[PDB]
Order: C-alpha cells, then structure tokens, then sequence
C-alpha cells in the first residue's frame, strides 16, 4: 500500500524519458535507411547508331 | 517536319557542288551522297508505347 507504490512513482519519469528516447532512436534509424536509387539506362543514341548500321548506311 | 513532308531524318548543312569540286575522285563523294540521302529518307523513331511496356 505504501512502499512499492512510492518506488513505482519514483521510477515513472526515468522510464518515460528512456522510452521516448528509444522511440526517437527508432524513427531516426527508419529515416537513416532511406536512400534514393538513381538508375542508369542504355542511351538511345547507341540504339539509333545500331539502327543506322543495320541499314548498311 | 512530317507535316511539311520534310525528311524526318536529320539533313547536314552541305553544298555538294563544292564537294564534287574539292574531291578528285567521285567515289567517296557519291558514297557520302548515298548515305545522307538514305538517312534523310528514313524515319528515326520508335513506338514508345511499346518501349513503355
């Protein structure tokens, strides 16, 4: 009725702070893993050049 | 260019009367005229609907 309740009450703030920090850490890790994937595709100029060669020009 | 009927393909800025004079042998000049005239008579396009798929 008296002791354990008081110590739980004393615990509450630190645990709340640590859990908030942990959630912020999770969000930070989520953000840090995001990278934009710029792909490179075969230039169509080569395709045009091949087309010209096939024509025997 | 297609509306005007202009040759779909690119056309170089050349004056063949000068070229037929500059060169001594007609063979390279004729071949050069062969290629460009063939190039100008062709449409250098691809149906992109098919490319998109």
């Amino acid at each position: 009725d008296i002791m354990v309740p008081s110590f739980v009450y004393n615990k509450l703030p630190v645990i709340h702070f640590l859990q908030e920090k942990r959630a912020e850490q999770k969000l930070r890790r989520v953000l840090d893993e995001t990278y934009t994937e710029w792909t490179e595709e075969l230039d169509q100029a080569h395709v045009t050049d091949a087309i010209t060669r096939s024509l025997n020009i | 260019r297609e509306e005007e009927g202009l040759p779909g393909g690119p056309v170089p800025r050349i004056n063949w009367p000068q070229e037929y004079s500059s060169f001594i042998d007609r063979e390279p000049v004729v071949a050069k005229r062969i290629r460009y005239d063939t190039l100008a008579s062709t449409t250098l396009e691809r149906d992109e609907k098919q490319i998109e798929s």
